[PDB]
């Protein structure tokens, strides 16, 4: 991806793994943001995951 | 059994864009899965590590690749649930298959 | 300004609540003194006797 | 005796704490390697029955 | 209009946002941006670039 | 809060299905019912 | 008290590095078979408020 909301443009490499692994890998460096950004914008769920 | 072969045991394989890079080195003696400075306990993947280091360190150079500029090295900080946890689940997950 | 979801406390940046985050309503410290293939069976002892509670100092 | 026993309970300064025990317990190592673990066994049958 | 998650500023322009990322939060350790890390990840390859002629410069 | 986040298999499944596989390869010699009797 | 605690750190060639300790510490090897890592538990007495 090119960009993201909330993060910085072409911070990507080209040799980012398909398939699951990109996906993680994606998904690890935008942890922190995600998780801050839901609490704000959404109501909790009904049970710890 | 070499990183990979074992690794590739739940398809977790390497790119074709790496196939021109000396990555092995890399993946041996670079991603750390359990720094003792830095990990947390929990995450201490104990007598299972003869299977288990492989896939995290398989993890690890995904992301480290995954991210812009130079390679930096990648460590295993935190596992949410426990190692072992994580150990069973994926056993269980390697019988249903 | 950012808020939170369990205590509901209230942030002027998103980095200040998302440190609060992970460390307010996260597990505790006390959960690392073991392995969970024992810290389970303590929390299962422990609920097994709570039969046992002392009684507060006010119906007695 | 239900009657007394009540009222012991009603007044006396001794207070129990399962708590200790497990403290105790748990500060003993061991391998992870053995298939029987004797700390989960004797938790398992402290527990009461009914 | 863009938001610096840090230090909440907002920005007109991604471009004005990143400048202010790489001038302002230099030395900054938070999760939440990652521009400054990889540029301190490039000057310490700097400095091992530099450890290399050191020890074996060019002739002409 | 918390619902079933304890949850993972809690013993060795090795002994278990050697277990339950003798168990059940024995089960034809158990006793008879005394109607049958 | 703050006063001259202050000026004293104003003004002193000491320097206290909380690294050094950890570093002499965490590289002894020891077996990740047993349930209780003495390493783990004084690290967690001497790292809050570090
Ligand atoms: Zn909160
Ligand atoms: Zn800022």
């Amino acid at each position: 991806p090119i960009l993201l909301p909330g993060q910085t443009p072409f911070i990507h490499s080209c040799y980012m793994p398909p398939g699951d692994q990109g996906m993680f890998s994606i998904l690890n460096g935008w942890r922190d943001w995600l998780i801050s950004h839901a609490s704000t914008t959404l109501p909790p769920l009904r049970h710890n995951h | 059994a070499q990183l990979v072969q074992i690794a590739r045991v739940v398809h977790l394989s390497i790119p074709s864009s790496w196939m021109t890079l000396n990555t092995g080195p890399y993946i041996h003696h670079h991603a750390y899965d359990f720094k003792p400075g830095i990990t947390q306990p929990s995450a201490k993947s104990r007598d299972k590590s003869i299977w288990m280091s492989p896939i995290l360190k398989l993890l690890c150079t995904s992301y480290a690749m995954t991210v812009a500029g130079p390679v930096r090295t990648s460590i295993v900080t935190e596992i949410d649930g426990s190692a072992a946890a994580l150990s069973g689940n994926l056993r269980v997950w390697m019988r249903d298959v | 300004s950012y808020v939170c979801n369990v205590c509901n406390a209230r942030f002027s940046t998103m980095s200040a609540l998302s440190e609060h985050l992970r460390s307010d309503h996260r597990d505790d410290a006390s959960t690392l003194l073991a392995t969970p293939m024992i810290n389970n069976a303590i929390r299962s002892f422990l609920t097994a006797w709570d039969g046992i509670r002392i009684l507060s100092p006010d119906v007695s | 005796v239900e009657a007394l026993s009540t009222l012991l309970r009603s007044v006396t300064p001794l207070v129990l704490d399962p708590t200790v025990l497990t403290n105790a317990i748990t500060t003993i190592s061991e391998s992870t390697t053995q298939t029987i673990s004797p700390i989960s066994e004797i938790l398992r049958l402290l527990q009461p029955m009914g």
